[PDB]
């Protein structure tokens, strides 16, 4: 599990729920 | 050589007691029935021929591909909030060996009890929340004093005798003695209860992951459902972030240094008093916020949690169960249980419990 | 989620 790939997914998801 | 004869069908094995030096003795039991089954093995209920007492027999396959520490860990445990290992024995997947664990039988779990209230649309009364959480923290304080981390704390692993309201921690198939300096597997703990450092893939975590899991149990009991659901790690971390807000760089560093340089979107925290129902007791909210912390070293220790103001009602001499009976034994702390912080005895043992 | 490998 690469940090880069994980953070990439997390960043994408957080942008979506971001007010 | 398991001799199975008839009295009612009786099974005889030579089994080794859980405590002391290995001195195996003949054990006879009857009335066997499955009370649980999985890909790990089988779990049976049975009746000891001699005493008539009920026991559970957890049958687990000897998987040589993974570390099997469950037996060795249970054998050194002896506490009122941890399920007792009476005996163990081996038996026959043909041409393969199974480990049989004979435990005290406990009829319910925290999960099953909580599920009753959920489908009834009622909240678990605070008194039971206090009692169950307190006993959980006691068992954690105990196993942590040996350096043992459970690594699978969740409602399904918390056995209940609802008549006496006694909670017993079970399932040590994931448990391990953590050694500072030796890496551990990060993909551990069950979904919904995995600490953030585990989701971030930390291999150097400590026993404080058990405290996070406990914080999730507490929150679940107050809420009526899991607080951080989600199928994957990202799904769960999002739910966590939606409550705690985006972790700071220092917090990310405390969890896993390899993530310190990513620019995560900055999501604001949802205030705890807005997370739970408006009827929720303030001290439960306070306790929960001190368990569900990003920084593992900022979380309360189990012994400190026991001393928290939320459990003050349990230290009242006049306190009693809703059914009429007295509360279980809550104050019989040993020097070992208190080894992490001996001065906490002043709070943990009320004056009326000194006599 | 199993424990560590051997
Ligand atoms: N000592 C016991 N007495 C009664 N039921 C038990 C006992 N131990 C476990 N169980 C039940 O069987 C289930 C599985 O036990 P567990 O040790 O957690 O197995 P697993 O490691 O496969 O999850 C538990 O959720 C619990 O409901
Ligand atoms: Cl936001
Ligand atoms: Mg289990
Ligand atoms: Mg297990």
């Amino acid at each position: 599990v690469e940090p880069q790939k994980f953070a990439e997914e997390l960043i994408h998801r957080l942008e979506a729920v971001q007010r | 050589s398991m001799k199975v004869s008839r009295d009612s069908k009786v099974t005889t094995v030579v089994a080794t007691p859980g405590q002391g030096p290995d001195r195996p003795q003949e054990v006879s039991y009857t009335d066997t029935k499955v009370i649980g089954n999985g890909s790990f093995g089988v779990v049976y209920q049975a009746k000891l021929c001699d005493s008539g007492e009920l026991v559970a027999i957890k049958k687990v396959l000897q998987d040589k591909r993974f570390k099997n520490r469950e037996l060795q860990i249970m054998r050194k445990l002896d506490h009122c909030n941890i399920v007792r290992l009476r005996y163990f024995f081996y038996s026959s997947k043909k041409d393969e060996v199974y480990l049989n664990l004979v435990l005290d039988y406990v009829p319910e779990t925290v999960y099953r009890v909580a599920r009753h209230y959920s489908r009834a649309k009622q909240t678990l009364p605070v008194i039971y929340v206090k009692l169950y959480m307190y006993q959980l923290f006691r068992s954690l304080a105990y196993i942590h004093s040996f350096g043992i981390c459970h690594r699978d704390i969740k409602p399904q692993n918390l056995l209940l005798d609802p008549d006496t309201a006694v909670l017993k921690l079970c399932d040590f198939g994931s448990a391990k003695q953590l050694v500072r300096g030796e890496p551990n597997v990060s993909y551990i703990c069950s979904r919904y209860y995995r600490a953030p450092e585990l989701i971030f893939g930390a291999t150097d975590y400590t026993s404080s992951i058990d405290v996070w899991s406990a914080g999730c149990v507490l929150a679940e009991l107050l809420l009526g459902q899991p607080i951080f659901p989600g199928d994957s790690g990202v799904d769960q971390l999002v739910e966590i972030i939606k409550v705690l807000g985006t972790p700071t760089r220092e917090q990310i560093r405390e969890m896993n240094p390899n993530y310190t340089e990513f620019k995560f979107p900055q999501i604001k925290a949802h205030p705890w008093t807005k997370v739970f129902r408006p009827r929720t007791p303030p001290e439960a909210i306070a306790l929960c916020s001190r368990l569900l912390e990003y920084t593992p070293t900022a979380r309360l220790t189990p012994l400190e949690a026991c001393a928290h103001s939320f459990f003050d009602e349990l230290r009242d001499p006049n306190v009693k169960l809703p059914n009429g009976r007295d509360t279980p034994a809550l104050f019989n702390f040993t020097t070992q249980e208190l080894s992490s912080n001996p001065p906490l005895a002043t709070i943990l043992i009320p004056p009326h419990a000194r006599h | 989620p199993p424990p560590s490998p051997c």
